[PDB]
RNA sequence: UUUUU
């Protein structure tokens, strides 16, 4: 099997992708964990807009996929 | 500790913008820790959708749900 | 428990409670409880053309996590007392 | 969540999942994402609209804190 | 928990997401691991392994047997 | 709740979605889910005669119930509700 | 009558579910817990139009996303008679 | 995981 937190975990330090339930999202190196990430690039994937970041805390509630 | 600007707020006029384009200017008279409010003597302008029109309203005394409220400033 | 304890204080007068859902209804407040749902009894709907529903209804529960304003007349809140017993809640939860 | 060290004090952007976006000095944060500013102004559509002196925001707006 | 380990299952999100894919591991928050996790957009894209966050699920169901059918009820 | 006041007799729901659906209530818990008996739902419109569907029994889940009404049979007797038509009430949003 | 008593007593019998998103499932109801979740076997789930129709063996529904469950008479009936008869 | 969204 396979667990969860502890493939995010895997993450630290990593490029992490995270999709959140509205048709947003952001791609950066994972700091830590509502999540810190490093050199983040935000992806309005309707709009098509992006904007890049260096660093911030996310909010978690609406977060919807991790992929590493 | 957030809370604490707008502790400094009771009894004082404050600025409320609430989900839906409304706003509210009021005199804080009571809040809790989820923001619900009573304000009174409260004005309230509703934004109509560039917005096409607003609508003033005013409320002698006005309880406000604090999970609409959006933010908290002085006016 | 604030605004729950001055809820109770309202009761048998009139309020009027706008909801999320943009209806306002007017009625004497008979109950409201820790959540803050309510009960208003004798309502009249505000726009009633717009919304001849509840034609048939005198009492009614407003639950209360669909409120957006309970507005009153001023006439039966003491803001002193009100703004007091707030001063009193936050420090008792400190 | 040395994050708020870093970054307390300093000047952040809250964007909203309404999608408007306050920048300013932050005073405080909490558990919740909370947020006091001290000179908070207002974007939308990216444009300057209202300039608030000191703001309180709910953290359940909040979508992120992003760093300057 | 009132519930397919590596057996592949659809599972569908809040804000209208749907995804498929090959269920490899879960724990109690209902924290899914899929891996070969194709969302269907509103056509498809593919997301590799991805972790789903329990919070978010509305429906899971089994792929094998699930079909698209015509109407089986009464005009 | 002050749902207890409803218990056994017929009540009218205005869910989030703007739904009026009326049946006997049967019971609730502190979370606002309700059951309903014998229920039916009313379609009232601008541009067409009120629709009368019929529900049975209706477990509601309290997310989604906005207000609780006690239908007047006197009152809602007298209202001819077949000719009616109004406008649709909006969904809540929060 | 609690309505979780009411949704515990109709496992086993037939239910239709609808979901916020405007899908129905008719299925029988095999189980459930206090936040309502379900999980429902033999189901026929249609879409919010009434426009496609999907037959699932089982399906897991989680509860914050229901808006309400249709429940057959007698099963009010069985618990209404049942709780007439824990009474004495 | 239903009333502080």
């Amino acid at each position: 099997t396979i667990l969860p937190l502890e493939l995010i975990d895997k993450c630290i330090g990593s490029n992490l992708w995270v999709i959140m339930k509205s048709e947003r999202e952001f791609a950066g190196t994972l700091v830590g964990f509502n999540i810190v990430l490093k050199d983040v690039t935000e992806y309005d994937t309707v709009t098509g807009v992006t904007e890049k970041h260096s660093e911030m805390l996310l909010n978690g509630n609406g977060m919807c996929m991790l992929i590493p | 500790e957030p809370l604490d600007l707008v502790r400094l707020s009771l009894d004082e006029i404050v600025y409320v913008k609430l989900r839906g384009d409304r706003e509210l200017n009021g005199r804080l008279h009571a809040y809790d820790e989820h923001l619900n409010m009573v304000l009174g003597d409260a004005e309230e302008i509703v934004t109509i959708f560039k917005a096409l029109k607003t609508i003033r309203k005013h409320y002698e005394m006005l309880f406000v749900r604090g999970d609409s409220v959006i933010l908290i400033a002085p006016p | 428990m604030l605004f729950y304890s001055f809820f109770k204080t309202l009761i048998d007068t009139e309020v009027t409670v706008e909801l999320k859902n943009d209806m306002s209804i007017r009625g004497i407040l008979k109950s409201v409880d820790q959540f803050l749902n309510v009960k208003l009894e004798n309502i009249s709907v505000v726009d009633a053309s717009k919304y001849p529903h509840m034609a048939a209804v005198k009492d009614l529960f407003i639950r209360g996590s669909v409120v957006r304003y309970v507005h009153m007349s001023s006439a039966y809140v003491d803001t002193i007392l009100l703004a007091d017993a707030c001063r009193r809640d936050l420090a008792n939860n400190k | 969540n040395e994050f708020l060290n870093k970054v307390i004090g300093k000047k952040v952007l809250i964007r909203l999942s309404s999608g408007v976006d306050y920048k300013g000095i932050l005073s405080c944060l909490d558990g919740y994402m909370n947020l006091a500013l001290e000179r908070t102004e207002e974007y939308v559509n990216g444009k300057k609209t209202n300039v608030y002196g000191d703001a309180f925001i709910r953290g359940n707006n909040v979508l992120y804190v992003s760093a300057l | 928990s009132i519930l397919y380990q590596d057996q592949r299952i659809q599972a569908t999100f809040t804000g209208g997401r749907q995804i498929t894919g090959i269920l490899k591991g879960f724990d109690q928050l209902m924290n899914l691991v899929l891996d070969d996790v194709e969302e269907q957009l509103r056509a498809i894209r593919k997301l590799g392994l991805v972790v789903v966050r329990g919070t978010t699920l509305v429906l899971i169901a089994p792929m094998d047997g699930s079909e698209e059918i015509p109407n089986p009820f009464v005009q | 709740m002050s749902l207890a006041d409803f218990m056994e007799q017929r009540v009218q729901v205005i869910t989030n979605d703007g739904r009026v659906v009326l049946g006997s209530l049967k019971g609730f818990d502190h979370t606002t889910n309700l059951i309903l008996s014998d229920s039916f739902e009313r379609i009232i419109s601008m541009d067409q005669d009120m629709e009368t569907i019929p529900l049975g029994v209706y477990l509601l889940r309290g997310e989604n119930v906005a207000m609780v009404g006690l239908v007047n049979e006197e009152l809602d007797s007298e209202i001819e509700w077949t000719k009616i038509r109004g406008e649709a009430i909006p969904d809540v949003v929060h | 009558m609690l309505p979780l008593t009411l949704l515990n007593a109709t496992q086993g019998r037939p239910i239709l579910v609808e979901l916020k998103n405007g899908e129905t499932f008719n299925g029988h109801l095999e189980n459930c817990d206090n936040y309502m979740n379900l999980t429902l076997r033999e189901v026929i789930r249609t879409m919010p139009d009434g426009d496609k129709f999907f037959r699932l063996p089982e399906c897991y529904i989680r509860g914050n996303n229901i808006k309400y469950l249709r429940i057959q008479d007698e099963v009010l009936s069985q618990v209404a008679k049942q709780q007439a008869q824990q009474r004495e």
